[PDB]
């Protein structure tokens, strides 16, 4: 089988305040 | 007590799969037993095996190796009911025909299956034989059978096995069950194994017998039965070639000039007489050999198809191959310890003389008590 | 020349979403049942000193019914390799047919399409679907799925409906378990190399042939790995009253004498079963 990636969730915190 | 842990789990792992209701006999064996019922020699032996075992008489009785003082004849009323059913099975059936079917199916497939309908208290009500071809069985998770499937779509009675069924406080069942008596083989596999049948190793000679006999029937009609291939020459005026024919032909028994010589003046005709043996069309030598194979493989002294050979056929293959396995299968689960199914050896008309002399000579010995003089020739007490 | 007994097969099932749904048994091929649409209002807060009353408005009782669909197949042999082989093709194919029937019944009761297949609750699309919000990253508005959303969805089930389990993929469960907070810590199972809580107690039954939103466990999502918004994530329902499964007859096998031309002996196999959805208010679907 071809080498498949293992992408995982990153640092997910917010949904309501964009950074300046 | 009941280990419930047998070493027969070696097969349910991957060699087998639980909850499948697999068939007990391969369709090839079923068809092989079917066509063998019309084969002359095979049918002859098969009906012989069933016939002789059908002559033995049943009865319930005490077992000789009765070290069980706590007798398993739980009620002594289940035993009389067991005696009744052993002599009178389910209506429109006798014990003799039951024996015939059991031993026959044992010979063709190496299995015995039955059905019981014990009422409520270990008292057996009736017994039914089961068609071994179309009987399916279902295995447990550890090592054994739990139910039997009998019928494809409509009839689906998941009849429980004897091992798993609602028992009494003493051990006897209360509801219906089945037996599935099996013949062992190599590599163990108490029930997961292949059958052990004489039909396994008779395929080639029966095929040869059919082929040679088919050659016989064919050549019987198809070979000219005429003699005297007479031949003339192309100088004989067909118109008198008729009369020379009418001269020779009209000598048959009850003819015009019958039995008189044949005179041909000029134009010498030449006769040659065909042999037409036709006396070895069935290949007598390579036919009786195959007959001896399919008879010996069933355990049949050739002489049967003199009295010493009958004694042998009775007490060398019939007794310890159909009578002992049937009795121990019944004795295993049909009644408690101390009592078991027994058949009287003295009912065999061929061994009556043998039992007579053995009883007579034993009468002469003196350093032996009367009870053991009895027990050595039957006669319990 | 040293043929072994090894029979490596290496094929998988799913889990079974059968012990969840309410099971019922029917003999005939058409069942029927009553349903209460609404009790309706009867009686108002009438005034006093009024020798009268109001008839109100009666309720409603409907009478629905449902069939059961059949599932059949056929397979033959050649009776020559069947005779000369060192195996049992018959039992092999019986097992294969039972396996295929089980997996097909499961996938049908899940995603069945109308005619001659029980309508699965996926294609029914009357379970309320709750879609999760997208997230921001470097200005981009990629969609995501958080433990916060998972907790919100598992908590928003109406309490009076009863206890309701959830169904979701092991890939989704691994994604949930392998979450990281801001600095570096795991959200669940802090510092034990693995998070494996008692499923049966967390009331989360697991399976393996759901839409599996994280494609091949390769769609965590920060760039072009976004969850492709519009993909099933999980379902939560009081299954003992949301979806019913009717059973009539187990599998049966029969040789077909006639059609067997003495070369290829043939068996047929058959079964009948079905499923439906009752009150599809008990039951919600969390989606991206």
């Amino acid at each position: 089988a071809a080498p498949s990636r293992l992408v995982q969730p990153g640092c997910f915190i917010c949904r309501g305040v964009a950074v300046s | 007590p009941a280990p419930s842990a047998n070493p027969a789990k070696i097969f349910i792992r991957r060699f087998f799969s639980a909850g499948v209701a697999k068939n007990v006999v391969s369709y090839s064996n079923v068809m092989a037993a079917q066509r063998a019922m019309e084969h002359p020699v095979a049918f002859r032996c098969l009906d012989k095996l069933g016939l002789t075992v059908q002559s033995v008489k049943w009865d319930v009785g005490k077992d000789p190796q009765n070290t069980q003082v706590g007798d398993g004849g739980m009620s002594a009323s289940q035993r009389k009911a067991l005696q009744q059913i052993l002599q009178r099975p389910n209506p429109t059936m006798s014990g003799a025909q039951l024996r015939y079917s059991a031993a026959l199916s044992w010979a063709c497939f190496g299995r015995m299956a039955f059905k019981v309908s014990v009422m409520s208290d270990g008292s057996v009500n009736a017994i039914w034989p089961l068609g071994i071809p179309f009987l399916k069985q279902k295995f447990d998770r550890y090592g054994d059978v739990e139910s039997f499937q009998y019928g494809d779509e409509a009839g689906k009675e998941t009849i429980p096995s004897f091992t798993k069924v609602e028992k009494n406080d003493k051990g006897r069942p209360i509801k219906n069950y089945a037996f599935m008596i099996v013949k062992p083989s190599i590599n163990g596999a108490m029930n997961f194994d292949v059958q052990n049948t004489p039909l396994q190793a008779i395929g080639v000679p029966v095929a040869l017998y059919d082929a040679l006999m088919a050659r016989a029937i064919d050549s019987a009609d198809g070979t000219p039965n005429s003699k005297w291939l007479v031949t003339a020459s192309r100088d004989l005026d067909d118109g008198q070639a008729k009369e020379v024919k009418e001269g020779i032909e009209e000598t048959k028994p009850g003819g015009d000039n019958g039995g008189e010589i044949i005179f041909i003046a000029g134009t010498d005709v030449k006769v040659q007489e065909m042999k037409n043996d036709l006396s070895d069309i069935h290949s007598k030598v390579p036919l009786d050999d195959q007959a001896r194979t399919i008879a010996g493989n069933f355990g049949i002294p050739i002489a049967l198809l003199y009295d010493e050979s009958r004694k042998a056929f009775f007490e060398d293959t019939i007794e310890p191959g159909y009578l002992t396995p049937l009795e121990d299968g019944f004795s295993m689960f049909l009644c408690g310890a101390g009592y078991r199914v027994i058949f009287d050896r003295d009912s065999i008309p061929a061994l009556r003389k043998s039992r007579a002399d053995i009883a007579a000579t034993y009468d002469k010995v003196t350093f032996i008590t009367e009870e053991e003089k009895r027990e050595v020739t039957g006669w319990p007490a | 020349p040293q043929v072994l007994a090894l029979e490596v097969d290496c094929n998988i099932e799913c889990a079974s979403l059968l012990d969840l749904y309410g099971q019922i048994e029917v003999s005939r091929s058409t069942f029927t049942y009553m349903k209460i649409a609404d009790y309706g209002q009867l009686g108002e807060y009438t005034c006093d000193a009024k020798c009268d009353a109001e008839f109100g408005e009666p309720g409603n009782i409907r009478h629905l019914e449902g069939k059961t669909y059949d599932y059949r197949g056929v397979f033959c042999f050649n009776r020559k390799n069947l005779q000369e082989a060192n195996y049992d093709f018959l039992s092999f194919m019986i097992g294969a047919a039972q396996r295929s029937h089980r997996i097909n019944r499961n996938q049908a009761l899940m995603i069945g399409k109308g005619v001659n297949e029980p309508k699965g609750w996926l294609t029914e699309n009357c379970f309320p679907v709750f879609q999760t919000l997208p997230v921001d990253v470097n200005g981009t508005s990629t969609p995501a799925f958080l433990a916060q959303d998972w907790r919100r969805f598992v908590t928003s089930f109406p309490a009076e409906y009863g206890e309701a389990r959830s169904v979701m993929h092991q890939n989704v469960f691994g994604y949930l378990a392998a979450m990281v907070d801001a600095n570096g810590r795991f959200l669940f199972g802090d510092g034990d190399l693995t998070f494996t809580p008692d499923l049966v107690r967390e009331r989360i039954r697991i399976s393996n042939c759901l839409p599996d939103p994280t494609e091949g466990n390769t769609k965590g999502g920060t760039g072009q790995d976004a969850f492709a918004a519009g993909s099933f994530v999980a379902a939560q329902a009081a299954w003992k009253t949301a979806f019913y499964a009717v059973e009539k007859r187990p599998m049966f096998f029969e040789q077909y004498e006639g059609g067997s031309s003495a070369w290829c002996v043939k068996y047929q196999f058959g079964a009948e079963d079905g499923g439906f959805v009752g009150c599809c208010e008990h039951g919600r679907i969390l989606q991206i």
